[PDB]
């Protein structure tokens, strides 16, 4: 329903006013929300756009990888006490049993955090270096923000109409994922429990077991 | 109906001790799990749906 | 015997899903009439 | 008169030791002391966005400071008209009292007990207000984003614009003092645990020791 | 090297093409790292350059200032009240005050308000003169970033090729200093002990005394 | 107890679900049928 | 805008289309006044001059009864909720300070303050104030004053001003320069005032019937609707059950 152009939906509904001039609806996820003038020149608008989409994809992965192991732990998969809650999952590799995938001894069973970090550093260094320059040994020229090709094996992005609607879906889902990831970060600090645990605690008695029940735990004391 | 059972004389409770009485409803069970477990219940014996 | 219940639940859900989404699959356009 | 604040010979951010004022701060807006040494307002549209943002921040912080000062000032001797709620950073717990929060000691004012209901009403009203501010509504349609002055200036005041400019500068510096005092209130809340008026009285009790240096070792990691 | 389109860059070959057009290598320290586009504008690039250089000098001074008292507590047994850097500011609050090397006749400072007042007045004047770049004839010139005049007494401000090379050396050393100072700030919070003593603890056994050992300190309950 | 039973009679089990695997196969079957229906859209 | 339902020949009437066709509406009600519903069961409208002369009194009654209804319902509610009013009930408010026990004025949100004025002084200044006010109303002359709308207006501002709708000093917030919004706000004012006169009459008759204030009436009615209403208070005391 007109996801681009001048008649795009905006970030305040009918009370949005005049959108900024630099936001013409050329790019996906344009709701006209720039109240601080960050995107005055299009170069930093491009840098902020690629940073936003990279953060969006990383947050989709993060939200899925935060929800899924805890749901599996509550549904039967043996995550003992720290592998379930994501903010203590990093402490799982320091036990004698180590980091086991799905609680299986034969799966992964990692104990060297140094080796894990070194492998992650070199692999992500190669991957982000290939992403940064736009050239890889196996692919020559693509859109540095929307590559496709080897990254699109099923080929859902062929015609511009569905490519644009799927781009809007991607950026909006990533924005929801970033919002939920910030929610996870604040919920872990404030409540000290997992996200699914906070949700189930909210479902028991939402009138009193909400965020306002934890508003008096950060009060300074003289 | 909710206001009638809460603040306007209550409703007749047959489960009140002694044989039932006109009771004022206090602390209605607003928990979604137990409320909708009636809805997703089987309609056979022992469950009876709603 | 839990496996039998899981299998029966899967088959029932499969057939009920075909029914529901087949009737969602624009059933009035399978009209042999005009309109 | 007006040349002290709206010209090349205006007041600066270092006095006589500031000749390198940025060229895009010629001076035609309230304030404009030349303090853009980090250069976040090089783009004129970014500059106007930040100016509008700063004026809104100032107008919020004036009310914020006067609302953080007033109930502590209006506290009586025995403290029966205010419980812990006289201190600004523990006033929210006034909604969780046995009778809710009353505006004063007598219970006939406000007497609200549902934090969720008052929050929902507050969000709805503030959303309508901010939408009218950024778009235009009953109070105005195409007025200035900072100075509408039609339905928001009923007492007249803004005559002879050579003095209205001085009044604008009065507003922006009072708001700057308010934001500075609001930051002071926040940092005092973090480290002392007492209200700002209590901190003022304790500083006047003995200024040789009762200051921030008495709390300089609070966050020492042990 | 460190200048021009063939300059060394912040991702090696991985940054040979995707480099900002405004980062042409004319100014030292240019490795092409502006992936956020914070200095796309030339005036904000100049302001951020000045901010970065002042931060570089300040953190070089700081990194030499919060290490040398602890190394003097090490080695040749120089005694202080508390050689730890993040617990040094409280030494004025002690009965013996603050002394430079423990000698009672060296500093013996007890008035924290007076030392704050003299410091703020003195270097408020100094930073006002730095931002102004002189006032009515007295050093009323120079770029307020590389003054040289009455600031390079030994006369190393000559031979512009090696001057630019030394500028590259300075900005790289300052970037290392700010990275190390951020490391000092983070280690102080997560351990509560001195940096060189953390180094000594790491040298005893690197497989146990590492940052991962204190990674569970800030977990929420 | 001479023999093993599920003991699922009564108790108000949601959709008669006693183990989470049952609800998960309900969700999976409905979701994959919905996914096939959703991918096979814009027809006729 | 949207003046096609409160003005003109096709407008909202006191009876719908089936009840009241437009033919038997009186010929002097052509939808040019605010709040014209064509309501004339009895012959009191006469002609246009008569209906505007009576509209003068209607508007005065409306603007008085709005303040009357608010000043009846507010202090009794405050006294019932816990304010120190001592006389929030409207039909016994005057009798409190008969012998010098002067009332307390409650200027929210910072009220509770004594009024050190006797009844003779209060009624004397009230007469010498509102007699001058009504003399200014029926003559259209004011000496001098300052208003937020027009600043430091002289005596030559009330001449030529519309009767019953004098703009300027009485319109500091304006929002009446546009004639369409002015007309719809006029019909809003006359409808609110008619509701207020009805409410004040209800207050008086309710007080006469039950002996307590309207706030007490509404609170007890929401506490027990079937157990407390007009038929309950007219029963006198309880009722013999029909068992
Ligand atoms: C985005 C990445 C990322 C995040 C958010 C975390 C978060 C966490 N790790 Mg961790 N890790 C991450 C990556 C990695 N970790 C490890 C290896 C470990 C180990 C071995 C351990 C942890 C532990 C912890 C927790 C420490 C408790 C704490 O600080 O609580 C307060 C903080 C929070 C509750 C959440 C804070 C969210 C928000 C403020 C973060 C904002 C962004 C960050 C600045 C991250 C920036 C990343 C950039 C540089 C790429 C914590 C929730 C420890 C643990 O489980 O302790 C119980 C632990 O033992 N991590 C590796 C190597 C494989 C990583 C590689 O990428
Ligand atoms: C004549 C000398 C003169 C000097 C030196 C200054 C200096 C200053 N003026 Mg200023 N002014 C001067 C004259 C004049 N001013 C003004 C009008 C204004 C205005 C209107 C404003 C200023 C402001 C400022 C400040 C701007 C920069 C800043 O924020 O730095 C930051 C300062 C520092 C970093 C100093 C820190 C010192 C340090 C010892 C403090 C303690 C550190 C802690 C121990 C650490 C705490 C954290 C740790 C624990 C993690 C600055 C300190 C601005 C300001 O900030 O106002 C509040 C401002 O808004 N001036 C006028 C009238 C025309 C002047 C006339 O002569
Ligand atoms: C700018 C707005 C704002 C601020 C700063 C606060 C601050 C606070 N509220 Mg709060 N509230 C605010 C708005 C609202 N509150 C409530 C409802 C409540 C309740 C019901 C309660 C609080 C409580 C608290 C306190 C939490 C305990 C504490 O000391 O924490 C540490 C914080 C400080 C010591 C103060 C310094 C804060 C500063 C560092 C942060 C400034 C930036 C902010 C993050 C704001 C960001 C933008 C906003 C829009 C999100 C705290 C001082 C609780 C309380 O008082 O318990 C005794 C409590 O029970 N609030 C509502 C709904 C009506 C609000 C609506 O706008
Ligand atoms: C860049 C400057 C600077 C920094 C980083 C510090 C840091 C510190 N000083 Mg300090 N000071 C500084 C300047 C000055 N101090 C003092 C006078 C004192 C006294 C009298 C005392 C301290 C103390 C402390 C410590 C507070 C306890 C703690 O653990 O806090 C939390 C620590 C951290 C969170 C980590 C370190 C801070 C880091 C995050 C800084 C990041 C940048 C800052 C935001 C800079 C802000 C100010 C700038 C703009 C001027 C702390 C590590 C106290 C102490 O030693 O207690 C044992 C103490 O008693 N300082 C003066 C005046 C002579 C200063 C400058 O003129
Ligand atoms: C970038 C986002 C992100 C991040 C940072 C993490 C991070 C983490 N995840 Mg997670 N996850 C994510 C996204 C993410 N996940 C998403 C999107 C999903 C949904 C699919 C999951 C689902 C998931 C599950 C189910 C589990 C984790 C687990 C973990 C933790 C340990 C991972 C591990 O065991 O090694 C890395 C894992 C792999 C490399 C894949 C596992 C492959 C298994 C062993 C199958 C073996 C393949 C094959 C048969 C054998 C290979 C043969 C070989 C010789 C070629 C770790 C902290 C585990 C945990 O302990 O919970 C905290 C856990 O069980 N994640
Ligand atoms: C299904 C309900 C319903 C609906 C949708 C309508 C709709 C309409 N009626 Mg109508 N009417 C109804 C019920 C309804 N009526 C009933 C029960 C009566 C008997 C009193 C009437 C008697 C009636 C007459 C005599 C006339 C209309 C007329 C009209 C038409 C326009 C004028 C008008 O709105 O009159 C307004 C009606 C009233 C002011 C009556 C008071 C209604 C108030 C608002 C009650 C508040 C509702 C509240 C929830 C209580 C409901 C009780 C509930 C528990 C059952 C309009 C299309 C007129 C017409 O036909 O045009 C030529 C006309 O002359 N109606
Ligand atoms: C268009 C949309 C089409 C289809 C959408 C279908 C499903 C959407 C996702 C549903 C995911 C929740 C159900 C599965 C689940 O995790 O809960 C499964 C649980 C099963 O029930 C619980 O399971 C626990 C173990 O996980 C315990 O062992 C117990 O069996 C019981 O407490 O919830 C239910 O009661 C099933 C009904 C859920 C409604
Ligand atoms: C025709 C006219 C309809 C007239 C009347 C309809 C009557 C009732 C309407 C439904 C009421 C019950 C709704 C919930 C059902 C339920 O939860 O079942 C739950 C029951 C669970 O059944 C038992 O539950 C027990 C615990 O309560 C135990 O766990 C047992 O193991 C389990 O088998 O499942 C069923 O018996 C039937 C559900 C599947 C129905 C398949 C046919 C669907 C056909 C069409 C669907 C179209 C869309
Ligand atoms: C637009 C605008 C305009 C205006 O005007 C201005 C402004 C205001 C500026 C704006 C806004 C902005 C914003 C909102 C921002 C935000 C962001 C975010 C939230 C991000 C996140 C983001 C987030 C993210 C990424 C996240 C991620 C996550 C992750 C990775 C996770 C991971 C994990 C997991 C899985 C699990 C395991 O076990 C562990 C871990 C490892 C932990
Ligand atoms: C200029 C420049 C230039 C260069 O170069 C660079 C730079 C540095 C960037 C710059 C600077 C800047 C600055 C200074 C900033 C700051 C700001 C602030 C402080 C704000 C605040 C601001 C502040 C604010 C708003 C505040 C507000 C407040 C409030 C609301 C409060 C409220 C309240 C009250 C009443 C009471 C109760 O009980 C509680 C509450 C409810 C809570
Ligand atoms: C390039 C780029 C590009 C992209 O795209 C974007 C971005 C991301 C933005 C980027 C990056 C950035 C960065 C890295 C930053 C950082 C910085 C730093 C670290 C600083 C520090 C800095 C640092 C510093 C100054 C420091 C300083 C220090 C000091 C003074 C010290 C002092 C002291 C002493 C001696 C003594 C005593 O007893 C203690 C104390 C008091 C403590």
């Amino acid at each position: 329903s007109a996801w681009y152009g001048p008649d795009r939906p905006l970030f305040l509904g009918s009370l949005s006013g005049e959108p900024p001039s630099y936001l013409t609806g050329e790019f996906p996820g344009d709701y006209g929300w720039d109240t601080a003038g960050f995107s005055a020149d299009p170069t930093t608008f491009a840098r902020y756009r690629t940073i936003e989409l990279i953060h969006a994809r990383w947050a989709l992965l993060g939200a899925l990888g935060i929800i899924t192991p805890e749901l599996l732990a509550k549904n039967g998969v043996p995550f003992s006490e720290d592998g379930a809650i994501w903010f203590k999952a990093g402490a799982e590799i320091f036990k004698e049993g180590g980091l086991n995938y799905l609680g299986n001894e034969n799966l992964i069973h990692a104990q060297s955090i140094l080796a894990t970090l070194a492998v992650q550093v070199i692999v992500m260094g190669a991957a982000e270096g290939f992403r940064a320059n736009g050239e890889a040994p196996g692919v020559e020229g693509l859109d540095p923000l929307y590559p496709g090709g080897p990254f699109d094996p099923l080929g859902l992005a062929d015609d511009p109409e569905a490519f644009a609607e799927l781009k809007v879906k991607e950026i909006k889902n990533g924005r929801l994922a970033m919002f939920s990831c910030l929610g996870f970060f604040v919920q872990a600090i404030v409540t000290g429990k997992g996200p699914i645990q906070n949700l189930q605690d909210h479902l028991a008695d939402p009138g009193v077991n909400n965020a306002f029940a934890s508003a008096t735990k950060f009060v300074p004391t003289p | 109906l909710v206001l009638k059972a809460l603040y306007f004389g209550g409703v007749y409770d047959t489960w009140a001790p002694g044989g039932g009485d006109v009771r004022i409803i206090s602390n209605p069970t607003t928990n979604a799990a137990i409320i909708f477990g009636y809805i997703v219940k089987s309609p056979f014996g022992g469950d009876g749906w709603i | 015997m839990l496996t039998l219940k899981i299998f029966v639940y899967t088959v029932v859900t499969f057939f009920v899903g075909l029914f529901i989404f087949g009737f969602l699959s624009n059933d009035p356009s399978r009209n042999p009439g005009k309109g | 008169t007006i040349n002290q604040f709206y010209g090349p010979d205006r007041n600066k951010w270092l006095g006589p030791y500031s000749t390198n004022t940025p060229p895009y701060l010629t001076g035609e807006f309230p304030g404009d002391y030349g303090w853009d040494t980090a250069g976040l307002s090089a783009d004129p549209e970014t500059f106007k966005r930040y100016r509008e943002l700063e004026l809104i921040h100032a107008r919020w912080a004036l009310l914020g400071a006067l609302g953080m000062v007033t109930p502590e000032l209006l506290q009586d001797d025995d403290g029966i008209m205010f419980g812990e709620s006289a201190i600004w950073f523990k006033a929210g717990a006034a909604i969780f009292q046995e009778g809710g929060l009353n505006y004063l000691g007598n219970p006939s004012l406000i007497h609200a007990q549902n934090i969720v209901a008052t929050l929902a009403v507050q969000v709805v009203l503030m959303g309508l207000v901010e939408g009218y501010r950024v778009n235009g509504g009953p109070a105005g349609e195409g007025l200035d984003p900072l100075y509408p002055g039609e339905a928001f200036d009923p007492l007249g005041l803004a005559d002879d614009p050579e003095a209205f400019a001085e009044l604008k500068v009065k507003e922006i510096k009072n708001g700057r003092l308010a934001m500075f005092a609001c930051l002071g209130f926040f940092v005092q809340a973090i480290v002392t645990g007492k209200g700002p008026i209590e901190n003022l009285t304790d500083h006047l009790a003995n200024p040789a020791e009762n200051n921030a240096f008495a709390y300089a070792t609070k966050f020492t990691p042990q | 090297e460190f200048y021009g389109p063939d300059r060394a860059k912040f991702l090696g070959p991985f940054s040979e093409n995707d480099t900002p057009e405004y980062l042409t290598g004319e100014f030292p320290g240019d490795y092409g790292w502006d992936t956020a586009g914070l200095s796309a504008d030339p005036q904000t690039f100049a302001r951020y350059r000045e901010i970065e250089l002042i931060h570089a000098r300040w953190a070089l001074l700081g990194a030499l200032g919060i290490l040398t008292p602890e190394l003097l507590s090490q080695y040749a047994g120089v005694q202080f009240g508390e050689p730890v850097w993040f617990k040094a500011g409280a030494q004025i609050f002690a009965a013996g005050g603050l002394n430079y090397l423990g000698n009672e006749s060296l500093i013996h400072a007890q008035s924290i308000i007076a030392t704050l007042a003299v410091q703020v007045v003195l270097m408020g004047l100094a930073e006002a003169y730095r931002a102004n770049g002189g006032s009515e004839g007295f050093l009323d010139d120079l770029d307020t970033l590389y003054p040289g005049g009455a600031f390079d007494p030994l006369g190393l401000a000559d031979d512009p090729d090696t001057f630019a090379e030394l500028k590259v050396k300075e900005i790289k050393n300052g970037r290392l200093a700010m990275f190390s100072c951020l490391g000092f700030f983070v280690q102080a919070i997560v351990t509560g002990k001195g940096p060189v003593q953390n180094l000594t603890d790491h040298l005893a056994d690197p497989t146990v005394n590492n940052a991962f050992a204190s990674a569970t300190k800030f977990t929420p309950g | 107890l001479v023999d093993d039973r599920m003991n699922g009679d009564g108790t108000g089990l949601p959709f008669g679900v006693n183990d989470g695997i049952l609800g998960w196969v309900i969700a999976g079957t409905l979701g994959t049928i919905w996914a096939i229906y959703f991918v096979s859209q814009k027809d006729l | 805008p949207d003046l096609e339902k409160w003005y003109g020949p096709d407008r909202k009437l006191f009876l719908p289309g089936g009840l009241l066709d437009r033919d038997d509406v009186p010929e002097y009600l052509n939808g040019e006044l605010a709040g014209d519903y064509g309501y004339d069961p009895l012959g009191l409208g006469k002609d246009e001059e008569q209906v505007e002369k009576y509209r003068a009194n209607e508007l005065l009654h409306a603007r008085w009864a709005m303040l009357a209804a608010a000043g009846i319902i507010i202090p009794e509610g405050l006294q019932a909720n816990g304010a120190d009013i001592k006389g929030g009930t409207w039909f016994e408010t005057g009798a409190e300070m008969l012998n010098g026990g002067t009332l307390n004025y409650f200027a929210v949100p910072f009220g509770v303050v004594q009024n050190p004025l006797p009844l003779a002084a209060v009624t004397l200044i009230e007469i010498v104030l509102l007699g001058a006010v009504e003399k200014f109303r029926v003559d259209g002359t004011g000496p001098a004053g300052f208003s937020p709308g027009v600043g430091k207006f002289d005596s030559d501002i009330f001449d030529g001003l519309d009767k019953l709708y004098p703009g300027g000093p009485f319109d500091p917030l304006n929002l009446a320069d546009d004639p369409e919004v002015f007309a719809e706000l006029q019909v809003k004012e006359i409808k609110n005032g008619r509701l207020a006169m009805i409410a004040v009459l209800a207050f008086a008759i309710q007080s006469y019937v039950t002996g307590e204030g309207p706030y007490a009436n509404i609170t007890k009615h929401l506490s027990d609707p079937f157990g407390y209403n007009l038929l309950t208070v007219l029963q006198g005391d309880d009722r013999v059950p029909t068992l």
